[PDB]
Parts: C-alpha cells; structure tokens; sequence
C-alpha cells in the first residue's frame, strides 16, 4: 500500500513529542528529509548546516524533517526526549520526529517509499547506508534527489532554486 | 583520505 503512494504528502509520521503529523502540511514547500544520529563523526556538521539552511531559507519555503535512527553503529541510543534535548543545543527550529528504523521490514513506510522513488534510488542498492542520508522533496512531495552520508547539507543549497 | 567511518561503514555507496 505504501508502494502505491506518489507523494510524501500521502504519509503521516509521529513527531518527537509523540503526536501524529500529516505530511500533507508540507505541500507547497521544498523539504529535506534526513535520518539523524547524535553520536556520529558528522553529527555536528550536519545539525549546524541544517539549522543554518532552515534559518536562511524557511521564508522561501524550506522545511526540514529529521528522523532519528539507531540503526547505524548504534549512534542514536537516547530516548526521544533526550534526542529532542540534544537537538535543542543546536537551536533546531525545524521538525524533529520520533526515532524510527529506516531499513528492513519494520522501516517507517515513508522511508520504504522514498528509497524506491525514481530520483530516490541509492547507489549500491537502495538501503540507507549510514546516518545523515538526505532526500530532497519538491513542493508536490516528489523525491527529486538523494544525497549520501558524506555530502554535507550545504551541498543541497545550490539545488534549492531548482524547486522553489 | 581514509574513510572516516571505518570499520563500521566503508563509504560504499549512498
């Protein structure tokens, strides 16, 4: 059934406070969807740059959805409350979600869907490879790019005017 | 430069 979706806007996800979010609220906004972790070598560069992008582009319509996951080196061990508190240290004002799995049979259906999209395909299969993979989503909820763990968020900035 | 995630990941793909 998640296979039949054609837009991110068809999904819902539980935010970091335990409340459901209809992802259709991102309709008309360019969105970055990313899997985060607090204990990765690139935690700092990723959070800092995402906060910076959000601050500078939120008025142009940039939204950021951050999904914690503990699937990559067990680098997100904390509770949702502890992760929320960690994000607060970076002055995060974008949208934090409850911890999920992004690979395997229990992965969040959004993540299952993103990974098989025409412009969401991975390199070396479609599995998320490590923390801080980023998906760029257009104003219609279509996946338009996948950026790998090594591609810092500021790499995405040049692509934003292609979809604003 | 050596891959900074070794040995947990070897920078293969995305």
């Amino acid at each position: 059934d998640w296979r039949a979706a054609r837009s991110m806007h068809e999904f819902s996800a539980k935010d970091i406070d335990g409340h459901m979010v209809n992802l259709d609220k991102y309709r008309g906004f360019v969105s970055i969807v990313t899997n985060v972790a607090s204990q990765c070598g690139k935690t700092e560069v990723n959070y800092t740059q995402l906060v910076d992008l959000h601050a500078r582009y939120a008025e142009r319509g940039l939204r950021i959805l951050a999904f914690p996951s503990n699937q990559f080196g067990k680098q997100e061990p904390g509770s949702n409350e502890e992760i929320k508190e960690f994000a607060a240290g970076y002055n995060v004002k974008f949208d934090m979600f409850s911890k999920i799995e992004v690979n395997g049979d229990d992965a969040h259906p959004l993540w299952k869907w993103m990974k098989i999209q025409p412009k969401g395909k991975g390199i070396l299969g479609n599995a998320i490879k490590w923390n801080f993979t980023k998906f760029l989503i257009d104003k219609n909820g279509v996946v338009v790019k996948r950026y790998g763990p090594m591609e810092e968020p500021l790499v995405i900035e040049k692509d934003l005017p292609h979809y604003f | 430069v050596p891959c900074p995630y070794l040995p947990l990941w070897n920078c293969a793909g995305k």
